[PDB]
């Protein structure tokens, strides 16, 4: 019943995120790249973006800036799951609007753990 | 120069950290799903993982041969052999990569085959990947077409190969310095695609131990034509 | 930094790297061959192997990517006030396995009562400890009767001395100070089948001296080293 | 019920070739260094050496020689299963005795292939 909005141009990544998420019965939808990602909002509303950074077309900083302009966007919750493991790329995903940042290589039991968190509160 | 060594050392974990995370991720998976994962699925995330390895020893392998090519260790091992085969076989290879891109991959011959050489047949396959590899690496990123033709021909008593793409093409500031150990051109379109900036710097390199040459041509923006040549 | 060490660091990352790629290539080729022919806790046992030689890996990325950023100075340290001592103490289990396979005992005793505080970036000075440490078990003898590496903390000059003292080796006099050059490796005889980038140390100085601290070493070989981070209170 | 003596100082390495050796049916004894194969070699002849390159103590392809300095040691296969990709490496190996030499990262597959062919 969670819809989950995983958005990362590797499709490996996709396989296996989307896997785990549907271990605890949640609901993927899945996106190449950051513009489509925007493009399915128009679809339906997620309870959680799991979002990558560096994508074609559209990067992960931009999808972010544009989840907090759009008002409908802005409490949704969203996890930057990332390669970018700068200290100075984390405070720029959580400035422009990223609920956390998980780094890859990720443990798949730690990113549900948070994945969790958001969702239960 | 120490500016592109540091960036290189940058390059190497960026690119080595993408089949890990895979690894990792279905490795860890695989050990907490035993009892939620079917056979089929058991068997595939296995192949990742076999499979994102095979990249790693690639990348590894581009360390390596670049590093013998520097200190002068890679004599190469001439034999006969038909150029038609080992370009088909090459191309063969790289069909995976390609189709997860969506790159179709061609190759025609403007002589009529066999065409026999004296040449290193481990090491033309190596430059022959390099060139299909790069083909599918910097095609462009949305397109109906894209594509990467080999083309095979018989030159100045040489044989001519041609590695032709429609990528993104090269800015005529760097058609001189793509085989330049570490050099990569940095774009709004190259930024999310790996690589060291070896690749090519060993394609030279194998190639000049075969007394050829390979030179570039490249319109920004539509396409790039990379001909190898080697003597008879 | 010359162009002939970044080629023989090239060769030293691509040897570094390969060891846990055989494993992770052997061991999953294997259990993909043999699901047939492994008992469950020899499927699970595979398979922590496959995650533990990609930690390995992991790490060996880490400190690629570590440098990096101390190069460009992209690294900032944040200081929070902590506790040393069982910081100090976490680390050492962190290295517990390692040792063990080497047959490295790995110590610790504090000349000053516990806890001592400090206001330090306690990521960076884990990081600081764990290279300290593992140098010191891949820089062990060969011959096992007690090989140790001992962690000693006292308190000097305003400030906080940590000691790793190691029994291995030794370094010869005419290396003293080049340990802690990038891509810097003692080339001896006891010491080509120890893979390693030449990196650890350099972010080592690096980090103690962006907290305003220094390293130093003291060698007498065939008998050990004693490696000496200070950092103010 | 054939013997293979295994020759690395991994571990890791050891115990998953040690696995695929004995899916096979075959029989093994380890070696932590070349020093310590030499003084395994009075207990029993082996079928078969498994022989890494880089080990302390006592190096591989020393081992490689003086398995052609002793009578019984001349004519039991080596295979060289090593990190040592260089093509110098191998004809080193080859000439100092090694009837063939893998490389690593290695095939399972292949490895056991290539055991078969020299014990047939
Ligand atoms: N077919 C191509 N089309 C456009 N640009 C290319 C092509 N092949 C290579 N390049 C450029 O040349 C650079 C160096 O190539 P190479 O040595 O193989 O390193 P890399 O691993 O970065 O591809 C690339 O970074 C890219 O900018
Ligand atoms: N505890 C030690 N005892 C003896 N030698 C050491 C010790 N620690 C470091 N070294 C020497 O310093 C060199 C560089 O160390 P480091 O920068 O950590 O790189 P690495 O350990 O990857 O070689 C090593 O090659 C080794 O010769
Ligand atoms: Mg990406
Ligand atoms: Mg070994």
């Amino acid at each position: 019943s969670k819809k989950v909005l995983l958005v990362d141009d590797s499709a490996v990544l996709r396989k296996i995120v989307s896997f785990n998420l549907k271990k605890e019965g949640y609901e993927v939808i899945e996106a190449e790249n950051g513009q489509i990602a925007l493009e399915k909002l128009s679809e339906f509303t997620p309870d959680l973006i799991v979002l990558d950074i560096m994508m074609p077309v559209m990067d992960g900083f931009t999808v972010l800036k544009k989840l907090q302009e759009k008002e409908e966007w802005k409490r949704i919750p969203v996890i930057v799951l990332t390669a970018k493991g700068g200290e100075e790329d984390e405070s720029l995903a959580l400035s422009l609007g990223a609920r956390k940042v998980m780094r890859k290589p990720f443990s798949p039991s730690q990113f549900i753990e948070e994945v969790k968190h958001l969702l239960n509160e | 120069i120490d500016r592109m060594k540091t960036e290189f050392i940058a390059n190497i974990s960026h690119e080595l950290r993408t089949p890990l995370t895979a690894i990792k991720a279905y490795a860890e998976t695989i050990y907490n799903s035993l009892g939620e994962l079917d056979l089929s699925t058991l068997k595939e995330f296995l192949e990742v993982i076999i499979d994102q390895s095979n990249h790693l020893e690639n990348l590894l392998n581009e360390l390596l041969d670049f590093s013998r090519l520097e200190r002068k260790s890679l004599q190469i091992n001439r034999e006969k052999v038909d150029l038609c085969d080992l370009v088909e076989s090459a191309v063969n290879a790289i069909k995976e990569f390609a189709s997860s891109h969506n790159v179709n991959v061609l190759f025609e011959s403007n002589v009529p085959c066999p065409v026999e050489a004296y040449i290193d047949p481990t090491r033309i396959r190596q430059v022959l990947l390099n060139l299909l590899n790069n083909g599918v690496k910097y095609s462009k990123k949305d397109a109906p077409d894209k594509y990467v033709k080999v083309i095979l021909d018989e030159k100045d008593g040489g044989v001519l190969i041609i590695v032709e793409d429609n990528g993104i093409g090269i800015p005529d500031h760097a058609k001189d310095r793509i085989f330049e150990q570490f050099y990569r051109v940095d774009s709004s379109l190259t930024y999310e695609v790996p690589g060291t900036g070896l690749g090519l710097a060993i394609t030279k390199e194998i190639v000049e131990l075969h007394g050829g040459r390979i030179w570039v041509e490249s319109e920004v923006g539509k396409g790039s034509r990379f001909f190898v040549w080697i003597p008879k």
